[PDB]
RNA sequence: CCAUCUAUAAUUUUGAAUAAAAAUUUUGCCGUUGCUAUGGC
C-alpha cells in the first residue's frame, strides 16, 4: 500500500507538472461519444496558466518564509557568538568592525539629541546670564 | 504501567526538544556552534555523529511502536529534524544510510532526506550534488527492496523537478541512463518510478536526451502492450498514466524526433482503457501544437484503417474523431491542399464505416455527422485546382 | 428573554508515510 | 556528437539542422573577419 | 411540441444458477405510528 501510495504521489507529481488542469489519480454509447466531443472544446477552452500561476505563488510563499525564519535565526546565533568572543576576547578581525560600526551608529543617533554648535553659541550666552542674577556672587 | 510510563517518556524528549532566548533553544545553541569559528573541529563531528545516533533511534522507536506514543513520537522527530541545518543534516545522515542495517529505518532515512530539499533553493545545488553520487550508488546495492528502491528513485524523481537543471550533467546523465535499465525490472513500483524520473530527465536534457531515445520510447511501446495484457494488476491505471506522461513530456520537449514514431503513440493514447478520458484528451491537444500537423494527418489514416476501424471500441473512436476534428481546424492553407489526396482517401473510409461498424444507428449516425462538418471545414480552405480532380 | 436567546444564538505528509508503512 | 545509431534517416537530419545552423551563425561572422 | 430511435422497468428461452439472449409491453429537515397515517420547525 505503500507501494500504493509512493506510486500515485510520483504520478500525481508528474500531473500537475505537466497537466495541472486535468483531476488527479485517488448506458448509450451516442452519449458517450457526444460528451468526449464536448470534453474537448471546454478543455481547449481551459485556463491553464492560471493555474500554473496559483501553485507558483503558494510554494513561493513557503520557501520565502522559511528563508526568512533561517534569516532571522542565524544572525540571532551570529549576535550571540560576538557576546562570547567578546567577553572572553576573542573578537576577530570582522568582530572588531562590526561593534565599531555599532559605535558610529549610536554615536551618529546620539548627535541629533546633541544639539547643534551654533545654537549653544547663544544659550551659554544666556545660560551664563541667568545664572549670574540668581547666583548673584557680588558679595 | 510501563506502556504508561513509556507514553510519560517519550513527553519528556518531546518537552525538553519542543521549540517554546538564546540559551534555551537546543537548536540555537547548534548554529552558534557552527557559526562560532573558534569552535573545534573535532567538536562539530561530535554533533553531527551524536545527531546521527539520536534520528537512528527516535526512528527505531517508530519503526517498532500505542496511537497516543506513536503521536508523540513525530513530536519529537519533527524537533530533532530541525536541530541542525540542511548542510549538516546530509553529512551526518548520508553515511548512516549505508551503516543502517535495517530495511524499514533505510526506508525510513530516505523520506527525510527529501523533505528537507522540499523547502530548500539554489544554495543546496552543492549539497544537492553529493545527494545524488550517494543515491546513485545505493541502487545496486538497494535492488532487492523494493519499497527502498522505489523510494530513492522517488526523492530523486522530485528533486530533478526542482532545480534540476542545476545539478552537474554528469549526474543527469547517470540517473538517466540508471532509470533506463530499471525499466526492464518486473515489479511493476520499479517501472512507473523509472518511467517518472525518465520523464523529468529527459525535461532537464532535452535534446541532449536523444542519445537515450532508442532506450526510452520503444521499450514504453512494449511496455504498454504488456499493460493491456495483464489486466489484473492493482496498479495498472498507475502504470498506463505513467507511459502516457511519459510521452507527454517528450511530446513537449522533442517533438521533432517523435515524429517518425508518433503513430506509436497515437495507439497508446486511444487503446489506454484505464486512463481518464480527460488525461488522454489532454495530451491529444499537445501533439497538435507541437508536431507538425501534416504527418498526423497521414498517421491518422493508417492507424484509422488498421486497427480504430475494427476496434469497436466507443472511446478509441471518439478520442479518434477529436483528433480529426482538431487538426483540420488548425492545418494550414497550403498543408490542407498538400494533404489532400490522403484526407479524402481517409474520409471514403469514414463514408464506409457503417458497413463494418458494429454500433448502433444512433451512434453511426451521430458519427457520421462529425464527419461530414470536418470534411465541410477540410473542402473549405482548398482551391478549385486541388478539389477538381478529388470531386 | 426566550426570543432573545434564539435572537443572540443566531447572530505531515512524510507522517501519513510512516503511518502507512506500519499498517503494511 | 550526432547519434545516429538506432535512429531514423528523419531523427539524424534534426540533429544535423541544430548543429549546423548554431554553427552557421560563428562561421559567417568568421568568414567576415577573414575578408 | 408530435412522431420515430434509444434509455429504464416487467414477462420468457438456453440456463442448478450467475450469465447472456431471442421475443414482447407521502415530506426541505426532525419524530411518532404501521408494514401505512400524522406531530414539530
Amino acid at each position: 500500500q505503500t507501494s500504493k501510495y509512493q506510486a500515485t504521489s510520483v504520478v500525481n507529481g508528474l500531473l500537475s507538472n505537466l497537466l495541472p488542469g486535468v483531476p488527479k489519480i485517488r448506458g448509450s454509447k451516442a452519449q458517450l461519444i457526444d460528451r468526449n466531443l464536448k470534453k474537448r472544446v471546454q478543455l481547449q477552452n481551459r485556463d491553464v496558466h492560471k493555474i500554473k500561476k496559483k501553485c507558483k505563488l503558494v510554494k513561493k510563499k513557503k520557501v520565502k518564509k522559511h528563508k526568512l525564519d533561517k534569516e532571522q535565526l542565524e544572525q540571532l546565533a551570529k549576535h550571540q557568538v560576538l557576546k562570547k568572543h567578546q567577553h572572553e576576547g576573542t573578537l576577530t578581525d570582522h568582530e572588531r568592525k562590526y561593534l565599531n560600526k555599532l559605535i558610529k551608529r549610536n554615536s551618529q543617533n546620539l548627535r541629533s539629541w546633541d544639539l547643534e554648535e551654533e545654537v549653544r553659541d547663544e544659550l551659554e550666552d544666556i545660560q551664563q546670564s541667568i545664572l549670574k542674577d540668581t547666583v548673584s556672587t557680588a558679595n | 504501567e510501563f506502556l504508561t510510563f513509556m507514553n510519560n517518556t517519550f513527553e519528556f524528549i518531546n518537552k525538553i526538544t519542543e521549540e517554546t532566548d538564546v540559551r534555551r533553544n537546543l537548536r540555537l545553541k547548534v548554529y552558534s556552534v557552527l557559526l562560532d569559528e573558534t569552535s573545534d573541529k573535532k567538536l562539530i563531528r561530535n554533533i553531527r555523529e551524536e545527531f546521527g545516533t539520536l534520528l537512528e533511534g527516535v526512528l527505531f522507536f517508530i519503526n517498532s511502536v500505542t496511537t497516543e506514543i506513536k503521536e508523540i513520537l513525530f513530536k519529537v522527530l519533527g524537533n530533532v529534524l530541525q536541530i541542525l541545518p540542511v548542510d549538516e543534516f546530509v553529512n551526518a545522515v548520508l553515511p548512516l544510510l549505508s551503516t543502517s542495517t535495517n530495511e524499514d529505518i533505510r526506508y525510513h532515512l530516505t523520506l527525510v532526506i527529501g523533505s528537507k530539499f522540499e523547502l530548500e533553493g539554489s544554495e543546496a545545488i552543492p549539497i544537492v550534488n553529493n545527494v545524488m553520487k550517494v543515491l546513485l550508488d545505493r541502487m545496486p546495492l538497494e535492488s532487492k527492496s523494493v519499497v527502498i528502491s522505489q523510494v530513492i528513485l522517488n526523492t530523486m524523481t522530485a528533486l530533478v523537478s526542482k532545480y534540476g537543471k542545476k545539478l552537474e550533467g554528469s549526474i543527469l546523465t547517470q540517473a538517466l541512463t540508471l532509470a533506463t535499465e530499471k525499466v526492464s525490472s518486473d515489479m511493476t513500483e520499479v517501472k512507473i518510478s523509472s518511467l517518472a524520473l525518465i520523464t523529468n530527465c529527459v525535461q532537464v536534457l532535452g535534446v541532449k536526451s536523444i542519445a537515450f531515445y532508442p532506450k526510452i520510447v520503444p521499450p514504453s511501446i512494449k511496455l504498454f502492450d504488456a499493460s493491456l495484457a495483464d489486466s489484473s494488476n492493482p496498479l495498472k491505471e498507475q502504470l498506463q498514466v505513467a507511459i502516457l506522461l511519459l510521452f507527454a513530456g517528450l511530446i513537449k520537449r522533442i517533438p521533432s524526433f517523435l515524429m517518425s514514431n508518433i503513430l506509436d503513440v497515437l495507439h497508446v493514447i486511444y487503446f489506454s482503457r484505464e486512463v481518464d478520458s480527460s488525461i488522454r484528451l489532454s495530451v491529444i491537444s499537445l501533439i497538435i501544437e507541437n508536431i507538425d500537423l501534416k504527418e498526423v494527418l497521414k498517421v491518422l489514416f493508417r492507424i484509422w484503417s488498421t486497427e480504430i476501424a475494427t476496434s469497436n471500441d466507443t472511446v478509441a473512436v471518439s478520442l479518434f474523431l477529436s483528433t480529426l476534428e482538431s487538426t483540420v481546424e488548425n492545418i494550414d492553407k497550403k498543408s490542407a491542399t498538400s494533404q489532400s489526396p490522403i484526407f479524402f482517401k481517409l474520409l471514403l473510409s469514414l463514408f464506409e464505416f457503417r458497413s463494418i461498424s458494429s454500433f448502433d444507428n444512433n451512434t453511426i449516425s451521430r458519427i457520421e455527422a462529425s464527419v461530414h462538418e470536418i470534411s465541410n471545414s477540410y473542402v473549405l480552405k482548398m482551391n478549385d485546382k486541388v478539389f477538381r480532380p478529388l470531386f | 428573554k426566550k426570543q432573545v436567546e434564539q435572537r443572540l444564538e443566531f447572530y505531515l505528509a512524510i507522517q501519513e508515510a510512516m503511518e502507512l508503512y506500519n499498517k503494511d | 556528437e550526432i547519434t545516429v545509431d538506432g535512429l531514423d534517416a528523419n531523427q539524424v537530419w534534426w540533429q544535423v539542422k541544430l548543429v549546423l545552423d548554431s554553427i552557421d551563425g560563428d562561421l559567417i561572422q568568421g568568414i567576415q573577419e577573414l575578408k
